[PDB]
C-alpha cells in the first residue's frame, strides 16, 4: 500500500540479524510471515527511517510471534540477541516495550494471510520470503 | 466498575487486569476483539494502558448460560428460546469461522445473555487466527467437558471443527438441563462420548486408528439413541445434533450449514 | 497519549479505580452479581 519499504530490507543486511535468521533453522522463530507482519506492525506504528533498528524489530517480531504462535517458549530465545549477555532480568522492560509498541499501532496484532502475502509481492526475489517451515 | 449510561441508555463494565509483562493470552482476546465487530458477539469498545493496571471495557450483559441453566433445573427452557439461543450462537459463530478466528474454548460461562433475548460468545482468551497457514497449535484447548474427539486424541492443524462439536455439547446442556459428557478427566471423558455417541471406528472415521493416542484396547460400546439421551428433543433437532456431532472432522457441519437447518423452520426472537 | 482522551470518554481517570465524573453513571457494584466473566482473572500459561 505503499512503494517505499526499502529502509525496512536495510535491517536484513545487518549482521546480528542476518546471524539470527542463520540461528532459525525451521523458521520457527522467524517466519516468512512473521517477518512480512514484524513490516506490517512498522507500517501500522508509522515509523520513521530512525525508527526502524534492531530493537524495534525484534520488539514487534516477539509480538507476532505471541499472537500467531501457540508455542509459547521458542520466542523467548530472541532476548539475548536484542538484549545482549544479560536478559535475564532485562527481558521485562523488553516486553513493556512490546506494550508500548502494541499500544502504538491501536492494538490490532492481528494480519490476514493475504495481506501477508500482498506485502510480500514487492519483491518477491528477495530471499526472507523463501524461507517456511513445513510438518 | 461496572457503569451507566445515561445517554443512549447502554450499560457497560471494567474488567481490570494488571508485574512484568502482558499476558500472552490478553494480547490474543483484545487484538482478536477489536477485529470482530458483530451484534452476536460480545464487543470490545477500549483499552487503556497505564502503569502498574491495564482495564478493558466491554459491553454488560446481565447474565451468563450456566447461572441461567442453574436458574431452572425444575423447570426448562422453552424451545422457541432453545432455537432463538442456539441460532444465534451460530451466527456469530459464522462471523467467528468464516474470518480468521478460532475461539477454541466455549462454555456455558463464555456464553453471555441478556433481557432482551440475546447472546453473545466471551473470552476470546484462547481464541487465535487460523488464516496465516502452517503455525503452532497446542492440543490442550477448550475446557474440560466440551472437548472434541480428534484433540481429544493426538491431532495436529486441527480445524474450525473444533468449535461445533462444543456447542453441540452445549446444544444438549440446553435441552437434557444438565452436562452431556461429565468426564472426571481426559481419557475417561472420551469413554463418555463411547458410551452416549458409541465407540468409532474406520467406517465413521478415516484416520482414528492413525491418531496416536489411540490403541485398540478400547471397549467397544453402540451407538445410544437420541430418544434416550436427549428426549426433549425434536426429530429436527436429533437431525441437527447427530451431524452437528460426529467423530469425523471433515464431515462436521459447518456453521453456514446449521443455519439453514429444518430445525431452524420455527427460529424467533423471545 | 490515548488515556487522558479514555479518560475523557469514560469519565475516570482510572486513577483510585472508582472515582467518577459525569456523562456516565459509575457504580460499583458486588461481584456476585456479575457474570463471572467481568471479574474473572487472566489465566495461567504454564
Amino acid at each position: 500500500q505503499r512503494q517505499d519499504m526499502t529502509a525496512f530490507f536495510k535491517l536484513f543486511d545487518d549482521d546480528l540479524i542476518q546471524d539470527f535468521l542463520w540461528m532459525d533453522c525451521c523458521c520457527k522463530i522467524a517466519d516468512k510471515y512473521l517477518l512480512a507482519m514484524t513490516f506490517v506492525y512498522f507500517k501500522r506504528a508509522k515509523f520513521t527511517i530512525s525508527e526502524h533498528t534492531r530493537i524495534n524489530f525484534f520488539i514487534a517480531l516477539y509480538l507476532a510471534n505471541t499472537v500467531e504462535e501457540d508455542e509459547e517458549e521458542t520466542k523467548y530465545e530472541i532476548f539475548p540477541w536484542a538484549l545482549g549477555k544479560n536478559w535475564r532480568k532485562l527481558f521485562p522492560n523488553f516486553l513493556k516495550l512490546r506494550d508500548q509498541l502494541w499500544d502504538r499501532i491501536d492494538y490490532r496484532a492481528i494480519v490476514s494471510r493475504r495481506c501477508c502475502e500482498e506485502v510480500m509481492a514487492i519483491a518477491p526475489t528477495h530471499y526472507i520470503w523463501q524461507r517456511e517451515r513445513s510438518v | 466498575y461496572k457503569a451507566r449510561n445515561k445517554l443512549t441508555g447502554e450499560v457497560v463494565a471494567l474488567k481490570k487486569i494488571r508485574t512484568e509483562g502482558v499476558p500472552s493470552t490478553a494480547i490474543r482476546e483484545i487484538s482478536l476483539l477489536k477485529e470482530l465487530n458483530h451484534p452476536n458477539i460480545v464487543k470490545l469498545l477500549d483499552v487503556i494502558h497505564t502503569e502498574n493496571k491495564l482495564y478493558l471495557v466491554f459491553e454488560f450483559l446481565h447474565q451468563d448460560l450456566k447461572k441461567f441453566m442453574d436458574a431452572s433445573a425444575l423447570t426448562g427452557i422453552p424451545l422457541p428460546l432453545i432455537k432463538s439461543y442456539l441460532f444465534q450462537l451460530l451466527q456469530g459463530l459464522a462471523f467467528c469461522h468464516s474470518h480468521r478466528v478460532l475461539h477454541r474454548d466455549l462454555k456455558p460461562q463464555n456464553l453471555l445473555i441478556n433481557t432482551e433475548g440475546a447472546i453473545k460468545l466471551a473470552d476470546f482468551g484462547l481464541a487465535r487466527a487460523f488464516g496465516v497457514p502452517v503455525r503452532t497449535y497446542t492440543h490442550e484447548v477448550v475446557t474440560l467437558w466440551y472437548r472434541a474427539p480428534e484433540i481429544l486424541l493426538g491431532c495436529k492443524y486441527y480445524s474450525t471443527a473444533v468449535d461445533i462439536w462444543s456447542l453441540g455439547c452445549i446444544f444438549a446442556e440446553m435441552v437434557t438441563r444438565r452436562a452431556l459428557f461429565p468426564g472426571d478427566s481426559e481419557i475417561d471423558q472420551l469413554f463418555r462420548i463411547f458410551r452416549t455417541l458409541g465407540t468409532p471406528d474406520e467406517v465413521v472415521w478415516p484416520g482414528v486408528t492413525s491418531m496416536p493416542d489411540y490403541k485398540p484396547s478400547f471397549p467397544k460400546w453402540a451407538r445410544q439413541d437420541f430418544s434416550k439421551v436427549v428426549p426433549p428433543l425434536d426429530e429436527d433437532g436429533r437431525s441437527l445434533l447427530s451431524q452437528m456431532l460426529h467423530y469425523d472432522p471433515n464431515k462436521r457441519i459447518s456453521a453456514k450449514a446449521a443455519l439453514a437447518h429444518p430445525f431452524f423452520q420455527d427460529v424467533t426472537k423471545p | 497519549d490515548m488515556e487522558e482522551a479514555s479518560q475523557r470518554k469514560w469519565n475516570f481517570d482510572f486513577q483510585n479505580h472508582k472515582p467518577l465524573e459525569g456523562k456516565y453513571e459509575w457504580q460499583e457494584v458486588e461481584k456476585g452479581s456479575l457474570p463471572e466473566f467481568y471479574y474473572r482473572p487472566p489465566r495461567p500459561p504454564k
